[PDB]
């Protein structure tokens, strides 16, 4: 979450280009960086979603195949299993971890044999299946007449079940692994890109990092402030701390210096406004 | 025949009396009988001009020594330092024929060659060209201050100069070379000019050299004979 901006437009580069470019003392070249990225990061606050909590920017979240979020339950069953388990560990003993040490060696010897041999290709029923949940994608968004789903959702899933089809050692990907690609990229929406001020996923936190509420309320913020300019037009220059108070006294949201702000940038922006200092001019 | 090359090496040939004094003769009547296209004798302008402002140094044009006397043209790139003081030796009794009392003045004049055609870029220089007449360009960045040289006692001044920028590619690092101004070329630039150079590409031992690369490898520099900004 806390890395810098340029470390973040290399990364950018990398994720999507799958290479490294360098140019410096006379060294000029291009560099292969197909890796696979696993990263943790911070702010809880449930008021908000996912990326309306930390800091980086949607570019970046928007491709992750899938995210997840990890917070504590607060439940009295999950605390008494926790530390049931806890006090188990305290206890570990050979009589165990010498049968999780030999699966560990199984696991790294399946893995390298999977990964060293097998292929998984399409098959009618996966492909019907993977259709067929794009399909569903956008019809969720048809009841709001707005997108839901594009192309990069769907190799996501084709991903995930081809995957899961390694898993099982087939080397055809089918409706098993369709189904459970499903399942786990709609747990993965429901918990990353639901709106809590609506319990309904919103593509949009996810493609433009807020949602549709703030727009809304921006929006509205921007035409009320337009209406108050308006509503004093006579003059042409008003000052900024009396349209903060204008707004503030006439709004039921106690709108913050932030809020204004963009409000008047928009505003300016539609080329209605300029802002001098302390002063606010029409256009 | 002055042209007659046989059994010896052009360096040798022109050593030779004979051939000295053919050259010699030979500038010596170019410089009297030179005329332009309207017929105007080229020289005494410009030898009068020398003398009335006390100049001291004549310059020549490569383009016309070749279109009337070639052989000298043909030659002069080869051995740079051979017809370059047979010149200066001719250049000096003209002078005199046309005004007597210039000894006066002074006791020696440099000819100076311009126009040159085989220009040749500041990175492509090799051992083809060692011991010969070329031209290049470049920026000055070092300078040294003008400093006394034996020989009597002359004016001596070292320069650097390297590839133009945006000459090079982009993202990638110039070339560079030393180079020397005698007598009358000293202050004729200074750092930041961009400059065209003639001069005589010349090598040396250097004992730093052989030390640090391990290999019996030589140091090399230009000798200045005619500069003019671009």
């Amino acid at each position: 979450d806390k890395m810098n901006e340029s470390t973040r437009s290399v990364l950018h580069e990398v994720m999507e280009q799958q290479t490294l470019s360098i140019a410096k003392a006379g060294i000029i070249c291009q560099l292969n960086a197909r890796t696979s990225v696993l990263a943790a990061a911070n702010p809880w606050n449930p008021k908000k979603t996912t990326i309306e909590n930390i800091q980086l920017p949607h570019t970046l979240l928007s491709r992750f195949d899938l995210i997840f979020l990890l917070l504590d339950p607060q439940d009295e069953a999950y605390d008494r299993r926790l530390a049931h388990h806890l006090v188990a560990l305290y206890y570990q003993s050979e009589e165990q971890a010498e049968e999780e040490l030999l699966d560990m060696a199984v696991l790294k010897d399946y893995i390298a044999y999977a990964h060293s041999t097998i292929m998984p290709r399409l098959s009618e029923e996966a492909s019907q299946a993977l259709i067929e949940a794009y399909v569903d994608m956008r019809k969720i968004g048809s009841s709001r007449g707005m997108v839901s789903a594009y192309p990069r959702q769907l190799e996501s899933l084709i991903r995930l079940a081809e995957a899961h089809a390694k898993v099982r050692l087939s080397n055809k990907v089918e409706a098993i692994d369709v189904e459970e690609a499903k399942r786990l990229h709609r747990e993965a929406l429901k918990q990353s890109a639901t709106d809590p001020r609506t319990g309904i996923v919103d593509i949009s936190i996810l493609t433009t990092g807020m949602s549709a509420t703030s727009r809304k309320r921006k929006e509205e913020l921007a035409e009320a402030l337009k209406k108050l300019i308006l509503s004093k037009g006579k003059t042409p220059a008003l000052k900024y701390q009396q349209l903060f108070e204008d707004i503030r006294g006439q709004s039921d949201i106690a709108i913050t210096k932030d809020m204004f702000e963009e409000a008047l940038r928009a505003l300016a922006d539609d080329d209605f406004l300029t802002v001098t200092g302390k002063t606010v001019r029409l256009l | 025949n002055l042209e007659d090359l046989k059994g010896h090496s052009v360096r040798e040939w022109v050593s030779m009396a004979g051939p000295r004094l053919e050259i010699h003769h030979r500038f010596k009547n170019f410089l009297r009988t030179h005329v332009d296209s309207h017929g105007h004798n080229v020289f005494k302008e410009r030898i009068s001009d020398m003398c009335k402002e006390n100049r001291e140094s004549l310059v020549v044009n490569y383009e016309d020594l070749a279109a009337r006397e070639h052989v000298l043209a043909y030659f002069l790139p080869e051995a740079p330092a051979e017809l370059l003081q047979i010149f200066d030796e001719a250049a000096l009794e003209v002078v005199l024929a046309m005004y007597p009392k210039y000894d006066r003045i002074t006791n020696h004049i440099h000819v100076r060659i311009s126009h040159l055609p085989l220009v040749e870029e500041l990175r492509s220089l090799r051992q083809l060209h060692l011991n010969q007449l070329i031209r290049t360009s470049g920026v000055v960045t070092s300078c040294t201050g003008v400093l006394p040289q034996l020989s009597i006692y002359q004016n001596y001044q070292r320069i650097r100069i390297q590839e133009s920028p945006g000459k090079v590619a982009a993202g990638r690092l110039p070339r560079s070379k030393d180079a020397i101004l005698l007598a009358d070329l000293v202050d004729s630039c200074k750092p930041g000019d961009e400059i065209e150079l003639t001069g005589i590409y010349h090598n040396n031992y250097d004992g730093s050299l052989n030390t640090a690369n391990g290999f019996p490898v030589f140091a090399t520099v230009i000798l200045a004979n005619h500069v003019a900004k671009k």
